[PDB]
This record gives structure tokens, C-alpha cells and sequence, in this order.
């Protein structure tokens, strides 16, 4: 009863048979989530729509991953991944940002329990592939805890509203390293055009940052 | 001869600025404004306690108190009088030099009136005027109706001392007339309901207490420091009232017993102290419940 289901795709899938020739099949796509990190997906096939429904959203729920939520309302670090053909770069953000996304995104994001974050989907749109490809997302973001603890430093957050005060978010559960990390002169980082094209104020988009309803 | 410590005295700001206090969390609680993307840092603990070290750098000059002014004397000087004009205009002309590199309180602003009379701008035309051409964030040239009586009871109500007073340094100049009321009006409110902590870690405490002991109401004050454990803050009060009333019946009762520590508290309770019996209960029980602890 805490497990909400939303379906995602419905298609009417076609093969050729000796006797009747076109047989007509129906893939359904569902998300199931609780809204607390705990959230799946299942695809279900069926001649009828009605059993295709039943039979995905049963399975989807043995098949739940678990979302690790940053304060449980974001994600813990910007993630950009290929799934097959489809491009999926996610954004942490604030509180009040809003699901600034892909409308399907949005739907899987309110199963899994995220407010605040924005995504661009660009290659190929399949639903198949963004569902599975946000999921292996998700599923493999680092927490805060685990990065303390593989580099055994502190991780410290430093929030422009509240100036320079350090808040310590996470501490080695283990020994303490002394030595600081090594800081690299020039960071030898792949960054995206697109991002830095932004930063210049040299993407001029009729399209981007429309006022739209609350999501 | 002997001159009277003032506000920005080296030794007055010392004590003053101990008795505010530095809570982190107070100084930089979240603002509720247009939020970016926190950024990380991976930190040793040698390199988080110089964070915390600068933090604390920051925060002080934060906290920098601002300096306390005398009322400004109205501004009433005649350039010129020519009768020739009286009669020929029926609106009164103002002229502001908006030459840069001047400042703004040494600048000409002079009105041509009615009669003819090329007068001097009033304290509150000049400020009217800077505001017109150097506008500067956070000040209006309409008084903004918050700052009516009605309006600062509800803020009061609310507990938003600190926001009236942040609201008075941007509206009007430290020495104004407006200025001073405000102040005055909610450190009044603070002693009459015991709000002194809704003051403490800001740059509006020193102020808070120039006031009060210049007023010689450091009663309620005093009270809270020791019902929160605050006896070296309390103590430091007494000092402060005794060297800025140094021909008072406390300040020669200290002398003549030379007391220190809690003592200057006892003899200013019963000498000066208004509220004598209260204060001597509340510093009682502090000192048995001190004597526990120390088993």
C-alpha cells in the first residue's frame, strides 16, 4: 500500500503469425516507488492493455533498487552517463529548484522521493533506455559517508547563504588521514561544451528557462 | 583632567565586544534567499580548524559594532537673501552637487525658496537628496511606513528586534533624529520583556548596553547574564557602569571594599541597583548551584 505505480510507455508491439497473420501485443512500461528512495521498473507484455498493466506492475516491485537522496531531496553529485544511445546529465540543486526535467524524470523522480534537480536528456529519447539508464544513474552515485571514508578525509560543505562557515557533512568512520589531498595545479577534467558555453553566457536558447507550472 | 571612557574607546569596545558573544550558527544562519549548488572540499582536520579559524575572522568583522552618535544639530544657515526674487516663483528650487568624488556630508545642498532666501538643506532634505542621486541599497526616499509605532509593536510581537534594527541602519543615518528613536524604542522593548538574547552575536549588543548603562537601567541586564551563567560578562558590566559612573555610590562602595569578581556584583545590587532583592536571590542561587558542580 506504501508502493505507487505510474506507467511510462504503452506500445503496440506487432508480429507475423503463419495462421492470423498480424498478432497484436501490447509493452507496457511501469515505475513503481514508495516515495522513500525505494523505487523499480518492469516491463509487462499481454495481449489485453489490462493484464499487460497487472503483470508489469507486479513484477516491478521485486525488481526495487534503493536511491541514496542527498538530505532526501536531491542527489548527492552531478551524474552524466551513457545508457546505449541516450545521454542522461543530471544536476544537484537547492531546495526549491523544482524537478527541472524530462517529463518522464519527473515521474520516476516523485516515485523515488527527489524535489530539486535538473537533467538533460539528449541522443536518442527511447524510454526504455532513459528508465534504464537513470536507474544505473541513481543506483551508483557515492554519498558523502562513502567518500570520507574511501579517502579518509572530512567532507566539508560550503554554502553561499551561510558565508564561510564550514559544515562537516561526513567523517572518516575510520582512521583519520593526515597528509592533504594532493591539489592539482591544472585539473586534467573532460568538461562539457555545454556547460562551459553556458558559463560564457554564450548559449542564447528561446526554449530554456520557460516559466512552467509547478512540478 | 579625567575625561569619561567613550563608545569606541579601546578598553569599552574590549569589554563590550566579549559581553556580545560569538555563536557561528547565529552569525551565519541560512539566509532565506536565491540558493546556488553547495560546493565540497575535502578537508584535514588541521585544514578544518583553519576554516574554522577564518570563519571566526570573518564573523568579527561582521559583528564590527557601528560607532554611536550625538543628535545632529538642525542645519539652519542663510547664504543669501534676495528680496528681488520674492514673488516670481511659487516652488522652492533644490540644488544638489552630484560632483563624484565628494563626501556626502560634505557636500552643497542649498534651496532657493519662494521668498528668495538661498538657504542651507536641512539634515533631512540632504539625506532626501543623496538618496535621489546616489542611491544606495536598502534606503527609500519615502520613510517606509514600517518604522510607525504601530508597525514596530507587531515586529516587536514577532520577536524581530534584529530586523528593525537592520531595517533603521539602511533607512537613516546613524546620527539622525529617526535614527536614535528606533534604537531606543526597541532596547526599551528588549528590557521591559527580557529579550537580551535576540541581541547577543550581533553588532547591535554593544549599543544595547551604552545605552542601558548610560541610563543607569543595567538591572535586567545583569539578571539574565547570571540566570545564564554569564558571571564574567555580569562582572564585566558592573565594571563598565562604575568606570562611566565613577561618582556613584556602587562605584565608591567598590572602592572603599575593594571587591572583585561576584563582590562587585553584591555591592552594586544594594547600593545603585534598582531591583536590589531580585538581583541578590538570582545571584544566589547561581552561587549554591556553582558550589555543587565544584564537589
Amino acid at each position: 500500500e506504501d508502493f505507487d505505480t505510474r506507467i511510462l510507455e504503452v506500445r503496440n508491439v506487432f508480429t507475423m503469425t503463419a495462421k492470423e497473420g498480424r498478432k497484436k501485443s501490447i509493452r507496457v512500461l511501469v515505475a513503481v516507488g514508495n516515495g522513500k528512495g525505494a523505487a523499480g521498473f518492469s516491463i509487462g507484455k499481454a495481449t489485453d492493455r489490462m493484464d499487460a498493466f497487472r503483470k508489469a506492475k507486479n513484477r516491478a516491485v521485486h525488481h526495487l533498487h534503493y536511491i541514496e537522496r542527498y538530505e532526501d531531496h536531491t542527489i548527492f553529485h552531478d551524474i552524466s552517463l551513457r545508457f546505449k544511445r541516450t545521454h542522461i546529465k543530471m544536476k544537484k540543486q537547492p531546495k526549491g529548484y523544482g524537478l527541472r526535467c524530462h517529463r518522464a524524470i519527473i515521474t520516476i523522480c516523485r516515485l523515488i522521493g527527489i524535489k530539486d534537480m535538473y537533467a538533460k536528456v539528449s541522443g536518442s529519447i527511447n524510454m526504455l533506455s532513459l528508465t534504464q539508464g537513470l536507474f544505473r544513474g541513481l543506483s551508483r552515485q557515492e554519498t558523502h559517508q562513502q567518500l570520507a571514508d574511501k579517502k579518509g578525509l572530512h567532507v566539508v560543505e560550503i554554502r553561499e547563504e551561510c558565508g564561510p562557515l564550514p559544515i562537516v557533512v561526513a567523517s572518516p568512520r575510520g582512521p583519520l588521514r593526515k597528509d592533504p589531498e594532493p591539489e592539482d595545479e591544472v585539473p586534467d577534467v573532460k568538461l562539457d561544451w555545454e556547460d562551459v558555453k553556458t558559463a560564457q553566457g554564450m548559449k542564447r536558447s528561446v526554449w530554456s528557462n520557460l516559466k512552467r507550472a509547478a512540478t | 583632567e579625567t575625561k569619561k571612557p567613550t563608545f569606541m574607546d579601546e578598553e569599552v569596545q574590549s569589554i563590550l565586544t566579549k559581553m556580545t558573544g560569538l555563536n557561528l550558527q547565529k552569525t551565519f544562519k541560512p539566509a532565506i534567499q536565491e540558493l546556488k549548488p553547495p560546493t565540497y572540499k575535502l578537508m584535514t582536520q588541521a585544514q578544518l580548524e583553519e576554516a574554522t579559524r577564518q570563519a571566526v575572522e570573518a564573523a568579527k568583522v561582521r559583528l564590527k559594532m557601528p560607532p554611536v552618535l550625538e543628535e545632529r544639530v538642525p542645519i539652519n544657515d542663510v547664504l543669501a537673501e534676495d528680496k528681488i526674487l520674492e514673488g516670481t516663483e511659487t516652488t522652492k528650487y533644490v540644488f544638489t552637487d552630484i560632483s563624484y568624488s565628494i563626501p556626502h556630508r560634505e557636500r552643497f545642498i542649498v534651496v532657493r525658496e519662494p521668498s528668495g532666501t538661498l538657504r542651507k538643506a536641512s539634515w533631512e532634505e540632504r539625506d532626501r537628496m543623496i538618496q535621489v542621486y546616489f542611491p544606495k541599497e536598502g534606503r527609500k526616499i519615502l520613510t517606509p511606513i514600517i518604522f510607525k509605532e504601530e508597525n514596530l509593536r507587531t515586529m516587536y510581537s514577532q520577536d524581530r528586534h534584529v530586523d528593525v534594527l537592520n531595517l533603521c541602519f539602511a533607512q537613516f543615518e546613524p546620527d539622525s533624529t529617526e535614527y536614535i528613536k528606533v534604537h531606543h524604542k526597541t532596547y526599551e522593548d528588549i528590557d521591559k520583556r527580557g529579550k537580551y538574547d535576540l541581541l547577543r552575536s550581533t553588532r547591535y549588543f554593544g549599543g544595547m548596553v551604552w545605552y542601558f548603562v548610560n541610563n543607569k537601567k543595567i538591572d535586567g541586564l545583569l539578571i539574565d547574564q547570571i540566570q545564564r551563567d554569564l558571571i564574567d560578562d555580569a562582572t564585566n558590566l558592573v565594571q563598565l557602569y562604575h568606570v562611566l559612573h565613577p561618582d556613584g555610590q556602587s562605584a565608591q562602595g567598590a572602592k572603599d571594599q575593594a571587591a572583585e569578581g561576584i563582590n562587585l556584583i553584591k555591592v552594586f545590587a544594594k547600593t545603585e541597583a534598582q531591583k536590589g532583592a531580585y538581583i541578590e536571590l538570582t545571584l544566589q542561587t547561581y552561587q549554591e548551584a556553582l558550589s555543587r558542580h565544584s564537589a
